[PDB]
This record gives C-alpha cells, sequence and structure tokens, in this order.
C-alpha cells in the first residue's frame, strides 16, 4: 500500500527494496513479486493519466487486483 | 490450481497490466507531449524482441505539438506489419534519455 | 540380443528399478517424515531436466505430519502439469542437505 | 509505403541494381578482356554466401581475348548448379587482386 | 560435366572405392588374423560418425584364429542396427596402435 507513496515523491529514478515485503506473501516469493510489479506499474499508470496517487492510493490500487490475483490477496494480508 | 504462479513474459513495462484500450493512449500521449518530449515509433518481429535497437517507423516526430496526428500513425505501422511489436517511446533532447518506454501492440 | 548393454537416461537415482508402486511411495514417504525432512516436490519439462532448479509446488512442506496428503498432492502436480517430471525431495534444517532425492513419475 | 526504407541483402556490388541485362554482361566481359584480366566463373549454395571461398568453374580463363565462350561457360555453370549464385571475376596476375566481383544470376 | 570435381563425404578409408566384395573383407579378415591382431566390430549412428569413440560389438576377440565368426557376426550387427556404420579393426597389443581401421558396412 506504500507504492503511491514511494512513486509520488521519489520520481522515477529510484530503486525501492523491500526487507520482508517479497518474501511475506502467502502464496510464496514468486507470487510476492507479482504483488508489487503490479501495484508499481498501476502508480505509474495512474501519474502518467495525470491522476494523483499519493491521494487515490485505494482506488489506483484495487482496480488492479481485478486483473491479477495476486496482488488480491496482498492486498488483503497488508490490511490495509 | 490457485495459488500457482508461472513464469510469464512481459516485454519492460506496463506489461504485467491488461492490454492498454484506445483511450488510455490518449492520455499517455498527451502527457508524453505535455512534458515537451519527442514521441517516436519502432517496430521488430517478436524473435528479436530482445535485440538493443529496433527499427524506426519513420523519424521521431520533432517539433510536433498535438495528438490528434499521432493517433493515426500508430496503425500505419501496425497494418504494414501485423506481425511485429511496436513501441512507442519518448525522447528527451537535453537529457539524453527516454521519458517513456512501453509496447502498445503485442503484434499478432 | 547378448551381450550389448545399450546405454539409457537416468535422471538421478532409482531409474534402474521398475517405476515404483504405491506401497513403495507410501514406505519412502513415511520414512522421510520419521526423519524429521521436510518434503518437497518438484516439476520441469523432461527437456529442462538438466536445469539446476526446477519448478516448487507449492511451498515446502515444512514439518507434516501426515502422509495421506503429500500422496494425493503429488497427483495434484501431476494433473496440474502431465507433460513434467514429477521429484521427491526431503529438507534438512540443520545440515542443509537432502537426504533423498528422487523422480516419482516419468512424465507423460 | 515513403518514406520506409527496409534493410534489403545484397551481396557485394550492383546488388541495389535490378538484374543486369544480357548485353551488359557483353560489355561487362569486353572491359574485363580489355583490361587484360583473367575471367572466373564462381558459384556456391546460397545458404552459404557468406564463405571466403567458393568453387571454382571450372578452371580460371587464363588468357583468354574471346567473348563468346564465357556467357556460354556461365550459362552451363547454371544449368549445372541451379540453386546457387554465379559469380564473374576477373584475376589481375601483377598486383594479385580482383578488378571486378559482380553477380550475374541471381539464383534460382 | 568434366572437368568439375565435387566434394564427397568419405569415413576415413577404403570409401573412395566402391565397397568391398563377401571375398575382399574375407582376405582383410584372414591378413588381420595372420598378422596376429585382434579384430573387433564397432557403430555408430551415421550423424556422429565422426565421434572419437565408437560402440562396442560384443567385445574385442582376443587372438582368435577362426575367420568363420567375424563375417556372421558383423551381420548379426548389421542386422541389430540397420541405420549404424560396421567397423572393423584390427587390435595390434604390442604397439599398442591399430593396424587398419576401414569400415564395412555403411549404413541402410
Amino acid at each position: 500500500w506504500h507504492m503511491p507513496a514511494l512513486v509520488a515523491i521519489f520520481g522515477d529514478d529510484s530503486v525501492l527494496q523491500f526487507g520482508g515485503g517479497t518474501h511475506g506473501h502467502p502464496w510464496g516469493s514468486a507470487a510476492g513479486a507479482a504483488a508489487n510489479r503490479v501495484a508499481l506499474e498501476a502508480c505509474v499508470k495512474a501519474r502518467n493519466a495525470g491522476r494523483e496517487i499519493e491521494k487515490e492510493s485505494r482506488d489506483i490500487l484495487m482496480e488492479a487486483a481485478k486483473h491479477s490475483p495476486e496482488l488480491a490477496i496482498a492486498l488483503e494480508t497488508w490490511k490495509e | 490450481t490457485v495459488g500457482d504462479y508461472q513464469t510469464v513474459a512481459t516485454l519492460e513495462t506496463f506489461g504485467f497490466l491488461p492490454p492498454m484500450t484506445q483511450d488510455e493512449i490518449y492520455d499517455q500521449i498527451a502527457y508524453i507531449i505535455a512534458q515537451g518530449w519527442s514521441p517516436l515509433i519502432e517496430h521488430v518481429h517478436p524473435s528479436r524482441s530482445m535485440a538493443t535497437y529496433w527499427s524506426y517507423w519513420k523519424l521521431p516526430f520533432f517539433g510536433e505539438k498535438d495528438l490528434g496526428v499521432i493517433v493515426s500513425e500508430l496503425e500505419a505501422c501496425h497494418r504494414a506489419y501485423p506481425d511485429h511489436h511496436v513501441r512507442l517511446v519518448g525522447y528527451d533532447a537535453y537529457t539524453q534519455s527516454q521519458g517513456a518506454c512501453f509496447v502498445v501492440f503485442e503484434g499478432r
């Protein structure tokens, strides 16, 4: 859920490194990466579309889990 | 098979999300024009998708200040090369970098 | 014809014996549970049998004390990938080695 | 579609030019003979077009001042190998170089 | 056509000539035995014909003075391997080399 907070202020020339964010996914470590990669690109695509990522976090992040079941549970574990 | 994730191929960016509709490209082109970059279109065959340099179509639209003509160009390359990827790229003249790089048509 | 031995392909171990029967698998899994190791199942296409790392399914059964689930869970990965090898692996946490590594299904 | 210049395969020279006419070959052979060079006929399987050595046919025409045999012998190599590039090569004995190396037949 | 020599594939020895008649192989075996060498038979598939070591059939014939068995054992090898080469080799023990190495059957 912190992706809109680490993209709106870190720009695009930044690297996001997780300690337990990837490995702490119930569906293994492979699904953990798909949970952040989908969440990251949704925030960017919302910023290019002129939306406010830091303000519309819930609606930007939730509409990507519909086409991505991994995020559909990643949003539930790290609620909210 | 839930939850069993399989290794899947995306090109570089915006591939994990569903294919872009016609309206999303409108806003992306509006943004890339508003940033002052120069839109540019490339295409290659999916077999050589890992190549460093793609093929131009045709030249970068230097000094282009309207999105109403770009939407026509992207279709011509696709109908000329129906089995090739179509990349929409933006060129930054000052920093010599790319502001946005995402495949628009995945290649039939 | 005798005597002309023809070289044949074996995976790592137990390839020279006939295909494992159900009761043999039961005894092997019971032993692997009794030794305290962690059962683990992998699967790859037969062409990629030389790959260093196989595909997990789904997570290592850390300290499972029931042998009736893995035998049913080994068939699940088999139906999910009926054109793949099905290997059984035992994970030891303290010595960080594998005391049992044998393929179960040859791949239909 | 213009302007879209697509990369195309040309061998060494005159490949950008549509195929040479019969009367043109007469003039090229006359020029080669007038320079004192030695005509020579080579042919290679088109997939092996990248080899630095082709196959002779048959031996170099050393000291030949008649152009009525080269065209008939050039075509004989074509009947013998109808799926081969046909090359006409001129040897310069004094400089140990080649003053004219052009493909006459594209290869059926 | 003459004279335009074409490159042809030969295994190592006696392949430039027509394949040996059963009378010629009889004399070759007689010579090999009379020199005191050890006949031995090999076989591989023609695709891997350039391999360093072939496959034995069945074992070396240490000091065999009966030449009626080799002629029937190669036919057994040929029938068992209808699409494999059949090599007959004469093993010399004192010099640790091979006194003769010539392919007998070319493989159907």
